[PDB]
């Protein structure tokens, strides 16, 4: 079993609405790794959105993300979820899914086994 | 970052502490020699001397301090903010495939966040016959961050970079290295840990861990920044293997919940147990190299690496604690000459580390040096009194010696029974016959061969021969006498009552042992 | 916290050793990782812990740190090595990515 990450729930949405992206993992358990959501605006650099640690409940968001977006992880389906409400026109990007280990100190391990990209378009 | 934390006037405190120790030893010897009677009556052939009063006061103060520390630990509660990283370090040589699995499952199922706990296991002897432990380690932690390495070498024989990156980056790590001993695997794990964790917990390959041990130790370590190390209660997996195992379990409870509690009352715990122990990572990284390269006056040490770890922690002015809310279960020898070998090894390590520990008495409480002096000088006075009363040429003398020893043991057992709230501790009085027969000669055997299997039989033989000759001489010399005198008649009216009480006590203790164990 | 990549656009031939500098004002207890991404593809991890090499990455890539600065060096620039390289200062509760540094050809 090779590690794979698939994305679902991306598409077009009017500003002010809501969306629920889903990250389905295969080959590993989300309870033993971190799950991060990374987005890339059209023609721009990478941006970190949120992070979730299963079996511990540790969630982290960004200053432009906190308050609006929520991140969760279901171990009965072995997936992660990102619910974005109060969407703005600036949130259109290509959302990725990354796997990583844990933070011990000056050593992290990296963002190995990136998922694919799912497209979100917030426009009228 | 941490420093030696020396006192403001290191020389003055050193001088006054050494003077206090010398004065205490001289006073104890003078009280023993003087034989000044305090409380006396007639029709009683025993009194209470100054030496006896001093010993009773020491026992009372130790019991009171242990009770106070236990009550204080029970009452207080701590937050445990859960923001500290812990590294569980296990070392293995040839662990049974039945105990290692229990240890690994207990480590896996402990109650602490998985993103704050990192497990490392180091195996001696990468000779293709020890891969059955790495395979079981992989099986236990199949669905986690697992890094396994077989290092064809050692830190004191590339591999170093791979070992360090695997230990510092992954969560569950299994490293097999060339055989160097228990010190080698512990040093390798400590060095490969680096600055990746805040606290380092040490375990053995046989210990079964309670689910709350790690969280309780982290809780007690987080409360005060002065604490550098902490231990926990250690239980016995097999207290019914033999008579020796049961006595060993009772002695373990006594030494952990009375002596160690009293030591922790003043934050001067002398030894942190092997199976259970937490250390601050920065101090450990500071003193690791010095700890590894330590010889006893020109001889390498392969004993008491936990006692030496506690000594290194104490040498930097950092205090060590003990908490009874963290528990673990270990295995003890159930056969003679093996428990005897273990006791001889422990005595050797204690005697070797006493001189090193004597250097840093000024940095801690005066109770530390007081207890060190009294515990060092007690067995010699025990032997001297035993010899004098044995060869005094009177049967009542040896009978009263036995009665006094059993009375002291009974007092200790009664206090332990009250403190624990459970009645099996009355059998702790049975450790007198084990201490008076093997442990006392083993102490002298360890002392005479400090620099270094059927070998400790000879001290037992010498002690038994001396005791038998003394009892025979006393019986002969009291057989040749006239008991018609009214002094030997009061001696007789003491002998009969003492013998009746002694036999009754032995009978009831044996019956209680059989009733408690058989059921 | 701000993470700045020194060369925003870089051009080199085949076989040229190229270096990329990256400055971050928060270097207390955060690891620095280097990733590579090609057009229309997800980024892949090159270097983690600012010095270690990910399994499968060619040994030409290397990472180093000098105080605040973090450097990624390619000793020989192969035709497959033209992509966009990113920094990452990743700790708990905050992760920051670099930007730019698109390696091109003459
Ligand atoms: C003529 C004239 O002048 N007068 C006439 C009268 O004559 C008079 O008659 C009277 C009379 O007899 O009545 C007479 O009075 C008597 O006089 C005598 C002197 O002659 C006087 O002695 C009498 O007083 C009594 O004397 C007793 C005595 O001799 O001492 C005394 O008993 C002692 O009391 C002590 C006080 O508390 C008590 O402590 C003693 O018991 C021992 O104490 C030891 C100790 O404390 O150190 C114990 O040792 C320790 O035990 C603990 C227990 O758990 C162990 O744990 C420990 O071992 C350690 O354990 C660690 C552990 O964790 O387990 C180990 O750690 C391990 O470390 C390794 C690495 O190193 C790691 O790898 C391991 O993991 C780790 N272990 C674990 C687990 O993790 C560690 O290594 C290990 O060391 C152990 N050792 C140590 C060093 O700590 C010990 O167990 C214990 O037994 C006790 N002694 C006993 C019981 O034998 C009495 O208290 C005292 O009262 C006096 N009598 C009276 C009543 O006063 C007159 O002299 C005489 O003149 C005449 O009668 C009349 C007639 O009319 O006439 C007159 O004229």
């Amino acid at each position: 079993s090779e590690v794979q990450l698939v994305e679902s729930g991306g598409g077009l949405v009017q500003p002010g609405g809501s969306l629920r992206l889903s990250c389905a993992a295969s080959g590993f358990n989300v309870s033993s790794y971190y799950i991060h959501w990374v987005r890339q605006a059209p023609g721009k650099g990478l941006e970190w959105v949120a992070s979730i640690s299963s079996s511990s409940g540790s969630t982290s968001y960004a200053d432009s993300v906190k308050g609006r977006f929520t991140i969760s992880a279901d171990t009965s389906k072995n997936t992660a979820y990102l619910q974005m409400n109060s969407l703005r026109a600036e949130d259109t990007a290509v959302y990725y899914c990354a796997r990583s280990g844990y933070y011990w100190g000056p050593y992290f391990g990296g963002f190995d086994y990136w998922g694919q990209g799912t497209l979100v378009t917030v426009s009228s | 970052i941490p420093k030696d934390l020396e006192p403001k006037h290191p020389t003055l405190w050193r001088i006054i502490y050494y003077s206090f120790g010398v004065v205490l030893l001289a006073t104890i010897t003078a009280a023993y020699v003087a034989e000044f009677q305090v409380l006396k009556h007639e029709a009683i052939l025993f009194s209470l001397g100054l030496y006896g009063l001093a010993m009773l006061l020491h026992l009372m103060m130790q019991s009171l301090f242990a009770f106070l520390e236990i009550r204080r630990v029970n009452k207080s509660e701590l937050p445990c903010s859960f923001k500290k990283t812990v590294a569980l370090t296990i070392a293995g040589y040839q662990e049974n495939p039945e105990y290692l699995i229990k240890c690994l499952e207990s480590c896996k199922y402990v109650k602490y966040p998985k993103d704050k706990l990192k497990i490392i296991l180091v195996i001696d002897g990468n000779t293709e016959d020890d891969a059955y432990m790495m395979e079981m380690f992989k099986d236990v932690f199949h669905g986690e961050d697992v890094g396994t390495y077989v290092w064809k070498g050692n830190y004191h024989t590339e591999g170093i970079n791979m070992v360090e990156e695997l230990v510092r980056n992954k969560r569950c790590v299994c490293i097999m290295q060339q055989w160097g001993g228990k010190r080698e695997v512990m040093y390798t794990a400590f060095q490969a840990i680096g600055t990746s964790v805040d606290y380092v917990q040490v375990c053995d390959s046989d210990t079964k861990l309670d689910e709350l041990a790690t969280v309780e130790m982290v809780k007690v370590l987080e409360s005060n920044d002065m604490y550098g190390a902490v231990g926990g209660d250690v239980r016995i997996l097999n207290p019914y293997d033999s008579f020796i195992s049961f006595m060993s379990s009772l002695r373990y409870w006594m030494a952990f919940n009375v002596e160690r509690a009293c030591q922790s009352y003043f934050d001067c715990v002398s030894c942190i147990s092997g199976p259970l122990g937490m250390y601050r990572n920065n101090i450990l990284q500071v003193f690791l190299e010095a700890w590894y390269r330590q010889k006893f006056l020109g001889t390498y040490c392969t004993l008491g690496d936990d006692r030496h770890l506690t000594n290194r922690v104490l040498s930097m002015g950092y205090r060590t604690k003990y908490t009874h809310k963290s528990r673990a279960f270990s295995e003890t020898p159930s056969l003679y000459l093996r428990w005897l070998n273990q006791q001889t090894r422990w005595t050797k390590s204690y005697f070797r580390e006493w001189l090193y520990n004597a250097q840093w008495w000024h940095k801690h409480h005066i109770w530390m040096t007081y207890e060190s002096v009294v515990s060092f000088i007690f067995p010699f006075f025990i032997t001297a009194t035993v010899i004098r009363l044995i060869y005094a040429g009177t049967i009542w003398n040896v009978v009263w010696l036995l009665l006094c020893i059993q009375i002291m043991s009974l007092f200790k057992s009664i206090y332990a029974c009250w403190l624990r709230g459970n009645f099996i501790m009355l059998l702790m009085s049975l450790y007198s016959m084990l201490y008076m027969t093997g442990l006392l000669p083993s102490k002298y055997f360890a002392l005479l061969t400090l620099n270094k299997n059927y070998m400790p039989i000879l001290p037992l033989s010498i002690w038994a021969a001396v005791l038998c000759g003394g009892v025979g001489y006393s019986i002969y010399m009291d057989c040749q006498n006239d008991w018609s005198t009214p002094e030997k008649q009061k001696e007789m009216y003491h002998l009969l009552y003492g013998c009746v009480g002694y036999v009754m006590y032995w009978v009831i203790m044996a019956v209680m042992y059989w009733v408690w164990v058989k059921r | 916290i701000q993470m700045t990549q020194s060369p925003s656009s870089l051009s080199a031939s085949v076989g040229d050793r190229v270096t990329i500098t990256c400055r971050a004002s928060q270097s207390v207890s955060s690891a620095v990782a280097w990733y590579q991404q090609k057009p229309g593809k997800a980024p892949k991890l090159l270097i983690y812990s600012a010095s270690s090499l990910y399994s499968g990455v060619p040994s030409r890539f290397s990472g180093s740190r000098s105080g605040t600065d973090f450097t990624l060096t390619i000793s020989s620039l192969q035709p497959e090595d033209f992509a966009t390289y990113y920094c990452q200062q990743s700790s708990s509760s905050l992760i920051t990515f670099g930007q730019g540094t698109k390696v091109e050809i003459k």
